[PDB]
């Protein structure tokens, strides 16, 4: 059994510092990570025991006394937003190799966004004709997004979009309703967003 | 006391 | 504190006769102190041993379920041996492994040993500098690649630099009024006519410990290392040992020859001759 | 690497289902473990080649599990319930302590009735004029609405070809009935590409939900189209202005 | 790879016709560990009998040791019967009180 943060954040192009604690680990005990992108299965990271054991993207640094670890990853990126789980497999001798991931660590990696334009646009329908959708785009990483106050209203996460070729990557969340007491302007009232994000007219 | 051998040959 | 804790674990498959048999037996020198077998009734060790039974219950149920979870790690590499050799499925097959640490009476290691061994023929053994491994053929070449591909050798030396030495000078401590002790040897030479020109003179050593010894005959000085009868050392079943030592002579000159006595719980080396009565 | 299948199952609340895996060829060592939202996985069942030698995991009775040749696996749950909704991984490695390659794992839902399953409804939402002026850049929303269960694969279409560059989809799906249990759920995406090219209106812009439903094993006698196994999409042409 | 085993039939002591001692018979240097040993008393199997715990030597070889509490006599004879899979025929090892 092991324990680590719940969450952790982090900006692209940063080394990532993902701590653990075992304190009744074993002498013979193996420190695994592991760990799972969105919607896919979990996958191999890293594993040792005393030594530090260094990798191209990621590498390992235990406690002398070995209660704790760290798992490092040297630059992160996007792809690195995921869970890592801290795993003793060998349990001292009376597990095999069997997987005891426990909560994990959900890394969020955010995009350095440097050139902000935060707004909020209005898009309609291609096909019906009532029917809204408000846009809150291009804000740097500093803002977060909340949930509306109303169980009317429904509001994305933010998530990162990357133009590839034009290596432009922004943040946007999208926020709608049913009702029509519902404008661009009040959308996201119950977050904190800059004050200057452009509403059109 | 008994080593915990877990790799199999 | 200058001693040595050895384990021998052993794996039979039993095709066509039931499921594998499993034993790994702990040894502090010549001193049996623990015992693991498959066929247990109730793991309450069949060896079961003095200064040992002193540990909590933690501690026995521990090395009862790191002792099981070794039974699955064996199976598995006695079905990837029978692999690696090409062999049927009901033929049996043996794995076994010799592993431990020996100090010296400063206490430290002195050096760790992990052997493993199939059908009788060696295998695997792990190197001097408790490192890097020794492959017998190319099938132990395979477990080779993968061990180190794992580094599998950074557990084996961790439990050697540790746990081994550690537990060591524990069951030293709380058995110095056993483990380093020495029962010396109870020596005496029998008499057995051959015929008319010939007799045997055998010198025996009995209720001795550690089973180290060494019995030499001499004729007028001379070692009769060549000509002499030597059994092997075997225990008497009290923890004790036994051996004899044994040379022809004609009849008239069984006084020119003398037993030549070596052993840790003796002050001197003994020396005696047949004396009739 | 290792496969599985289904990838997603909805079943009625006590019926049984039947998962696959296929490990990697000559992998000795195959786990499974079950996985529900917001947790870790957990243990199952182990296999040692064909051998189960560790069943610790198994919830119950309604949990059996095969491995015949020591190659494919089976878990077959009698019996399900709502508890069983997880997705079902699938491990196996070299030997029992060797790292372990997962598979894609299979999304299972259990619901009560049939009845609550539901396609989904898609609308596809044009850039507005505002952020091309301020950016000279377009996003295309595209709003996947009232389906059940939450097996969907959204993709992004222009002129005939799948794109991927540009495109970003929320991970997870919202309710749209939080209060009730029954909820269906509602996703999103967007496509950002430049002004110029979204101004082309010979450009074809079509947004794909692959949505996972009932299979002909399954019974309807609802008036409405059996909520099958198809994909529904919503498509926009490029405006000049 | 198979090795036939040695065989060692003695007293824990020194034999002496009217006090009690120990029988023994030392089985060692054979593979694998499979073994059958019985001890004899004039020709017939003696069915009091326990033996040490399976375990090898650094040659890999298995060793063992069956024993039987006894009073030792004049007449009687004293044997250790030994099958393995290296034998033709069961070894047959007679207790000779001064070896």
């Amino acid at each position: 059994k092991t324990t680590q943060p719940n969450s952790m954040e982090s900006n692209e192009e940063e080394p990532v510092h993902l701590p653990c604690n075992h304190s009744t680990i074993s002498g013979t005990d193996y420190i695994h990570w592991y760990r799972q992108l969105p919607s896919q299965g979990p996958e191999y990271v890293i594993h040792g025991l005393t030594s530090n054991v260094n990798n191209r993207m990621a590498s390992l640094a235990i406690a002398e006394d070995r209660k704790s670890s760290t798992l490092i990853l040297h630059r992160a990126t996007l792809r690195d937003a995921a869970v890592y789980y801290c795993i003793l497999p060998l349990a001292g001798g009376t597990s095999y190799g069997k997987l005891t991931f426990g909560q994990g660590t959900i890394l969020t990696v955010h995009p350095n966004i440097q050139n902000p334009d935060p707004a909020v646009y209005q898009l309609r329908d291609s096909k019906s004709s009532d029917k809204s959708v408000c846009l809150f785009t291009d804000f740097d990483s500093q803002t977060n997004v909340s949930q509306s106050k109303d169980s009317d209203v429904y509001i994305t996460d933010k998530t990162v979009l990357d133009m590839r070729s034009m290596d432009f990557k922004s943040n946007s969340a999208v926020a709608w309703s049913n009702k029509s007491d519902f404008a661009c302007a009040n959308a996201f009232n119950n977050s904190i967003i800059p004050e200057d994000t452009f509403f059109p007219s | 006391f008994l080593r915990g051998r877990a790799y199999g040959l | 504190g200058s001693h040595s804790m050895r384990y021998f674990d052993t794996a039979m498959s039993r095709p066509g006769r039931g499921e594998p048999r499993f034993i790994s037996v702990g040894y502090v020198d010549d001193t049996q102190f623990v015992r693991f077998d498959s066929d247990a009734a109730s793991p309450r060790e069949e060896p079961r041993a003095p200064w040992i039974e002193q540990e909590g219950p933690e501690y026995w149920d521990r090395n009862t379920q790191i002792f099981k979870t070794n039974t699955q790690t064996d199976r598995e590499s006695l079905r990837n041996l029978r692999g690696y050799y090409n062999q049927s499925e009901a033929g049996s097959h043996t794995l076994q492994s010799m592993y431990g640490c020996d100090v010296g009476p400063d206490g430290r290691l002195l050096r760790g040993h992990n052997q493993y061994a199939y059908d009788g023929k060696d295998y695997i053994a792990l190197n001097e500098d408790l490192r890097s491994w020794t492959a017998a053929d190319t099938a132990a070449q395979i477990t080779q690649r993968k061990w180190e591909a794992a580094r599998v050798a950074e557990q084996d030396r961790a439990y050697l630099e540790g746990t081994c030495v550690e537990w060591l000078r524990r069951y030293l401590e709380n058995g110095k009024d056993t483990l380093e002790r020495a029962d010396p040897p109870k020596t005496h030479v029998t008499h057995h006519p051959i015929s008319d020109h010939e007799a045997t003179l055998r010198c025996w050593a009995l209720g001795f410990y550690p089973a180290e010894i060494t019995l030499t005959w001499q004729r007028d000085g001379e070692d009769q290392t060549q000509d002499t009868e030597l059994v092997e050392t075997r225990p008497a079943g009290d923890r004790t040992f036994q051996k004899w030592a044994a040379v022809v002579v004609p009849s008239g000159e069984e006084q020119r020859y003398t037993c030549h006595v070596q052993h840790e719980g003796l002050p001197k080396p003994l020396t005696l001759r047949w004396e009739p009565s | 690497g290792v496969s599985q299948s289904p990838r997603y199952k909805v079943a009625k609340r006590g019926q049984d289902v039947a998962l696959r895996c296929d490990p990697i060829s000559g992998h000795v060592s195959l786990f499974w473990y079950q996985q529900a939202l917001g947790q870790g996985p957990e243990f199952l069942t182990y296999f040692q080649n064909e051998a189960q030698l560790d069943k610790s995991g198994l919830p119950s009775d309604r949990f059996f599990a095969e491995r015949p040749e020591g190659s494919v696996s089976t878990l077959k749950i009698q019996r399900t319930q709502q508890e069983d909704s997880a997705v079902y991984l699938c491990a196996s490695s070299l030997g029992q302590a060797y790292e372990q390659y997962f598979g894609p794992g299979t999304r299972l839902t259990v619901t009560e009735d049939l009845k609550n399953v539901f396609p989904p409804e898609v609308a596809v939402f044009e850039p507005s004029e505002a952020e091309i002026s301020h950016t000279q850049k377009a996003t295309l929303v595209c709003l996947a609405t009232g389906f059940y269960p939450d097996h969907v694969e959204l993709s992004w279409w222009v002129n005939g070809k799948e794109v991927h560059s540009g495109v970003s989809t929320d991970p997870q799906p919202l309710k749209e009935q939080p209060a009730l249990n029954d909820s269906r759920y509602a996703l999103s995406s967007r496509l950002r590409v430049s002004a110029t090219f979204w101004q082309n209106p010979r450009n074809h812009f079509r947004c794909q939900v692959q949505f996972y439903g009932l299979s002909e094993n399954d019974e309807w006698t609802q008036d409405r189209a059996k909520p099958v196994t198809q994909i529904v999409s919503a498509e926009a042409w490029g405006r000049a202005d | 790879i198979q090795r036939t085993p040695k065989i060692q039939v003695y007293s824990r002591h020194p034999a002496e016709n009217g006090k009690s001692n120990f029988l023994n018979c030392y089985v060692s240097g054979f593979h694998p560990s499979d073994i059958e040993v019985d001890l004899l008393k004039n020709g017939e199997r003696i069915e009091k009998v326990e033996h040490s715990d399976l375990s090898f030597s650094k040659d890999w070889s298995f060793y063992l040791l069956y024993y039987t509490e006894f009073t030792p006599t004049e007449k009687d004879e004293y044997a250790c019967r030994v099958n393995h899979v290296t034998l033709s025929q069961p070894k047959i090892v007679k207790w000779d009180r001064d070896m």
